[PDB]
């Protein structure tokens, strides 16, 4: 209420701890006691493109513009 | 300084016309130039002695 | 072998420069058209591949191709997917009128040409581009082909025999890159010209996914004359692996700046003076000497009075040879002057694909303009010559690399007038 | 022979390239469709 | 080159020198640097909040 | 050179622009001559068709266009921006390409640009305060063999000189037009020496050939 | 049964015929660092960033539309490679504007963390450098066309997944201006979605224009609502 700024009674609010695998993550949350909630990995999808078949003949993948 | 821009700041003349150089004084002083990984010693004479750092 | 081979009479491939007896295809037949063409054609393609090979045919337009290896990748079994044929009729390497000259004055031989070339490797359709500044021209092929379609045979059922063959005409609008192998192909297609990219060629995927190619006039024009006429004739006019006849022209600085037909090789000396009046002021006026046209580095005056004009005499000479701008220029020009003319040339006709050619070709004009003005540093013309270094094959086309190689030419030959023209600049500042 | 043998291109009007390109339209085999008549339909 | 007041700069008869491009604040070694950014009604960009705090600033 | 429309009517669609029935079968030949499947390929012969019914093409003629061959207009925008034949600009009647390159600019084309600066006396690249002489100088056209080169509407002026700047700009004042070939004799592409291409009318099917 | 072999600095791995080297490159872990390519759209091939110099070839090739041939071996580091590399790089920066503190894509850009990680340092072209002035696209996409480096990104993506076809390529040699050429307020669905496709700062947000920098701001998971997909 004098600066205009984003005080907090959080000190736990500003870690992160950037690991290697999920096993050993799990391991350390359960270690260190508290609950966690575990997201997944998700890679790119591979996919198959090609710049002939850019360039079909009667195929609708068409550039349209180059 | 070193002439290897990638870790030294360059100047203002070049800072002010290049590309390379705004571009390196910008990623540079805001991320900061990587290190590559390791453990490192070294220790020069401070007056006191060695002074280590780890 | 010939010692260094000149034109001998009735040995040119094709008579009627200009203005000759008639313009018909009963000149045409006057002249060596539609005669025994369909016992050619009947006997199959793999004997007329094996005509064009014994000849030898080096492709033309200043690439080096071979036309055998082309129309050999051309014999794909057929499937579904029809096959095409293209005739390219552009002329960019600004000096040329190589075709311009065939076109004008006899387009029955190139008919003759597409329908032998159409039959050779199972193509069915031949679109024939034009460029857009040639409308009176047009308009002459397209009487030659009303001609060639009103004696009914071509179109459908060509030579009496079950075999239709369409051709059509699509003018060109103005560009230096519709002439390329493969931004003629999108260009047809109704986008805007822009090469593709080669891994893909064009005899597999082409104009919109069809098995096609892309000929020269000058290789549609002599490819019915070695189907009619015996093998390896037309090999018998120079080396082995340049073979036969090409258009020296000099479109430039001589005494009545004309046309030739020669063999593959000549003496350089007697090509300038003994055909084509004298050069401007004698023999050792001039400066230097450029071959190929615009895409070829030059040659200077101690280099040209010895160095006979072959393919692979211009390999030998860091060069590449192409048409009809085999000239000279004269000390009274300058040669920074006319090359940074031809840097703006470039940066007016090139597409914007890759990044590398627009903006070397950008650095190269501002840097030219600064050398004509004098103002910079030899740090700057040996940068120059790094920049041109590293443009070269790393791009899609070669109109970059036809940009890097007179830079090439001008850095290896003419350093002193540079040197020279800086000093001067540093005395008219100081 | 010495002569120009043209003068076959004087007589060129600025209609002729598509006058000749009207008239040959015959003989053409059917430019082979694909699918769709058009990239959008 | 002495290090003291941490004044600004401004334009010859002309508007605020900084743009609020956050350098300051992301190479200020204790964060005293405040930047809250908005542009005016004009369309440059500028500001909101510009504040250095005096006791964090090791200079 | 303002690639971004800007309206300015007698631009500004709709600016009213229409064709000829007999142009509309021209049409229906060019969309006749390119396969089912790809309708989009005849975009550049309709718009040259539309260039030579009106000199310069309208943005109403490229709405026409595109509704005619059924397309988005912004092909259309793209292939008027991208070429060179298709002048965006209004024009006049007869339009002036001075071409100097490399044989043209080398072979002296400056006397020729100051002939038809000094003739004409609108700058270089400029219109004229009438019709007719919308000059711009130009980069190279393929008719390189002969002197720096002149294309009006179709038709092509090599071997010039200023006399001869003189004589065909006033006889397109007066209106009769010279011809397209080339001057100072040689009557085409001609080597202008002694003769040295064939003389002998040659034989052609007659003498020895193989598997003919 | 349908594999390719390649070396990847000798590393053996197998490649799906018909795919490209740089999604194998990709498989193996190595970003080869790319400018037009992006998977969402098709392949261009007109920021010329991804040569790679395969061997027994004189010419380096690019490698986001290479067929696989069976047996290759692809050199990343090699000289030529960063040769080509440094050029390119040394291309991009020379008709692009001093514009670093007034982007808006400080934290976010790619010729910045790019041109450090591969570019050179001392720059060269002196005078010169042109600018594009911008249009006026949409009330809610802020645009600068200055900075566009014309890599035909927004256009691919607006012809194959918006199929408004209101952007495109005016011009030649230098003078490419990316856009729509008839004062159009281009408005349509998606077209938020454009200023994150748009890799350097000429396409940014209207209303979030200048508030932050992406360093203060930290990420944070969540679930869309008001759309029943997520
Ligand atoms: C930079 C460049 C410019 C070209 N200019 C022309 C041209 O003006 N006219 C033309 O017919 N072909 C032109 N071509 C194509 C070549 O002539 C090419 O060799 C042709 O497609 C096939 O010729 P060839 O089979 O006889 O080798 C050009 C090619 C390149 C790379
Ligand atoms: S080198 Fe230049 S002109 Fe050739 S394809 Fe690439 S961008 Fe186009
Ligand atoms: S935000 Fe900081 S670094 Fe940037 S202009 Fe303002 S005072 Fe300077
Ligand atoms: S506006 Fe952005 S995405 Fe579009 S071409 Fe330019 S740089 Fe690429
Ligand atoms: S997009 Fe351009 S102006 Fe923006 S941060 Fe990157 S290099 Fe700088
Ligand atoms: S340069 Fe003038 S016509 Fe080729
Ligand atoms: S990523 Fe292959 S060229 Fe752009």
């Amino acid at each position: 209420p004098l600066m205009g700024w984003a005080s907090t009674a959080d000190p736990l609010s500003n870690l992160v701890l950037t690991f290697s695998t999920k096993e050993d993550a799990i391991a350390f949350a359960e270690k260190n006691g508290w609950s966690y909630d575990v997201e997944e990995r998700k890679v790119p999808k591979p996919k198959s493109k090609s710049y002939g078949a850019n360039f079909s003949w009667n195929k609708r993948t068409r550039v349209s513009t180059k | 300084k070193v002439d290897d821009a990638k870790v030294s700041p360059p100047k203002r003349a070049e800072m002010k016309t290049s590309m390379e150089s705004l571009i390196h004084h910008f990623k540079l002083y805001t991320e900061g130039y990587q290190v590559p990984p390791g453990a490192t010693y070294t220790a020069i004479e401070a007056p006191k002695g060695e002074f280590g750092v780890y | 072998k010939t010692s260094f081979g000149s034109l001998k009479d009735e040995d040119r491939i094709f008579t009627n420069l200009y203005g000759r007896h008639d313009w018909r295809l009963k000149g045409a037949q006057s002249r060596g058209d539609w005669y025994k063409t369909k016992e050619i054609l009947l006997k199959g393609p793999d004997w007329i591949l094996g005509e064009v090979k014994t000849s030898g045919l080096r492709g033309r337009g200043g690439a080096g191709f071979p036309t055998g290896l082309k129309w050999s990748f051309m014999n794909k079994p057929s499937d579904g997917r029809p096959k095409y044929l293209v005739v390219n009729a552009d002329e960019g390497e600004p000096g040329t009128c190589k075709d311009r000259e065939i076109i004008r004055h006899d387009p029955h031989k190139l008919v003759e040409g597409c329908l032998v070339g159409g039959r050779a490797m199972g193509a069915r359709a031949a679109y024939i581009y034009i460029r857009g500044e040639f409308y009176n021209e047009a308009s002459n092929l397209q009487v030659a082909i009303r001609e060639a379609y009103e004696a009914g045979l071509i179109g459908k059922n060509a030579c009496g025999s079950g075999y239709d063959f369409d051709v059509f005409v699509v003018r060109g609008a103005g560009a230096y890159i519709c002439g390329e192998e493969t931004a003629l192909i999108e260009s047809i297609e109704g986008k805007q010209g822009k090469p593709r990219l080669k891994p893909p060629f064009p005899a597999d995927v082409g104009v919109f996914g069809c098995p096609t190619t892309v000929a020269n006039v000058e290789t549609v024009a002599v490819s019915p004359t070695i189907c009619r006429r015996g093998g390896a004739w037309f090999a018998s006019f120079g080396r082995e692996r340049n073979s036969g006849t090409k258009l020296f022209n000099i479109s430039g600085h001589v005494n009545n700046p004309c046309t030739v037909e020669e063999e593959m090789s000549v003496p350089l000396k007697e090509l300038i003076e003994k055909h084509a009046g004298g050069v401007t002021g004698g023999w050792d006026n001039l400066l230097a000497v450029i071959p190929g046209g615009s895409s070829t580095p030059l040659i200077p005056k101690s280099v040209c009075e010895t160095v006979l004009m072959d393919f692979d005499a211009l390999i030998q000479a860091q060069t590449g040879l192409g048409t009809a701008a085999v000239i000279v220029m004269d000390r009274s020009t300058d040669i920074v002057k006319a090359i940074a003319r031809l840097i703006e040339f470039y940066k007016h006709e090139s597409c914007g694909q890759c990044t590398p050619c627009r903006e070397g070709v950008d650095w190269m004009n501002k840097v030219m303009a600064r050398f004509v003005r004098g103002d910079a540093r030899p740090a700057e013309i040996d940068s120059l010559w790094e920049i041109s270094k590293q443009i070269e094959g790393h791009t899609i086309c070669a109109l970059g690399d036809g940009a890097a190689w007179p830079v090439q030419g001008l850095i290896r030959h003419f350093r002193p007038e540079l040197e020279e023209r800086m000093q001067r600049f540093a005395q008219q500042h100081q | 022979n010495t002569t120009y043998k043209n003068l076959q291109h004087h007589d060129y009007s600025t209609y002729t390239f598509l006058d000749l390109n009207l008239d040959l339209s015959k003989f053409r085999m059917p430019q082979p469709s694909s699918g769709r008549e058009s990239p959008r339909h | 080159r002495f290090r003291g007041e941490h004044a600004l700069r401004r334009y010859p008869s002309g508007e605020e020198r900084c743009i609020a491009c956050k350098l300051c604040e992301a190479v200020c070694p204790a964060q005293a640097i405040t930047i809250e950014a908005e542009p005016r009604a004009d369309g440059s960009r500028r500001t909101t909040r510009y504040d250095i705090d005096m006791t964090k600033c090791i200079y | 050179a303002l690639f971004v429309h800007r309206d300015t009517p007698k631009n500004n669609p709709e600016t009213p622009f229409d064709f000829t029935p007999e142009n509309y079968k021209r049409i229906e030949a060019i969309v006749k001559n390119y396969p089912e499947g790809h309708k989009a390929a005849a975009v550049l012969p309709v718009l040259d068709l539309a260039q030579r019914q009106n000199g310069w093409l309208p943005i109403s003629a490229m709405n026409k266009v595109a509704e005619i061959l059924q397309v988005p207009p912004m092909r259309v925008y793209e292939v008027a921006t991208f070429y060179t034949m298709y002048n965006r600009k209004p024009v006049g009647k007869y339009h002036i390409q001075v071409c100097t390159t490399t044989p043209c600019m080398l072979r002296n084309s400056d006397s020729i640009l100051e002939a038809i600066q000094k003739k004409l006396g609108i700058k270089v690249g400029e219109t004229t305060p009438d019709k007719l002489f919308t000059l711009i100088e130009v980069e190279c056209l393929g008719a390189c063999v002969n002197a720096p080169m002149v294309q009006i509407n179709d038709n092509y002026y090599e071997d010039l000189t200023p006399k001869d700047i003189e004589e065909i700009i006033d006889e397109l004042k007066a209106g009769k037009i010279p011809k397209p070939g080339p001057r100072s004799g040689r009557f085409s592409c001609e080597p202008a020496g002694g003769l040295t291409s064939l003389t002998e009318p040659p034989k052609g099917p007659g003498f020895g050939v193989q598997a003919g | 049964s349908n594999l390719i072999e390649v070396f990847v600095d000798g590393q053996s791995v197998m490649v799906e015929p018909g795919t490209t080297v740089l999604q194998a490159c990709e498989k193996v872990g190595m970003q080869i660092p790319r400018f037009c390519y992006h998977e969402r759209l098709s392949v261009a091939g007109n920021c010329r960033m991804c040569l790679v110099e395969i061997e027994k070839a004189p010419k380096v090739v690019a490698a986001c539309a290479m067929p696989v041939m069976k047996g290759w071996n692809i050199l990343t580091n090699s000289e030529k490679t960063k040769k080509a590399r440094e050029g390119v790089m040394e291309f991009l920066l020379a008709n692009h504007p001093l514009d670093c503190p007034i982007c808006d894509q400080g934290g976010e850009c790619d010729l910045q963390d790019q041109s450090m990680m591969f570019g050179s340092d001392r720059s060269r072209f002196l005078e010169g450098k042109r600018a594009v002035e911008d249009k006026n696209i949409g009330p809610l996409v802020k645009t600068i066309m200055t900075r566009c480096i014309q890599c035909t990104r927004c256009i691919r993506f607006a012809s194959e997944i918006a199929g408004v076809d209101d952007l495109g390529t005016t011009g030649r040699g230098n003078d490419m201006q990316v856009g729509t050429y008839i004062e159009k307020m281009f408005m349509s669905e998606l077209s938020g979605n454009i200023i994150d496709i748009c890799p350097v700062g000429a396409l940014t947000s209207k209303p979030y224009a200048f508030t932050a920098r992406p360093w203060e701001t930290r990420k944070t998971e969540s679930i869309d609502v008001m759309d029943a997909v997520g």
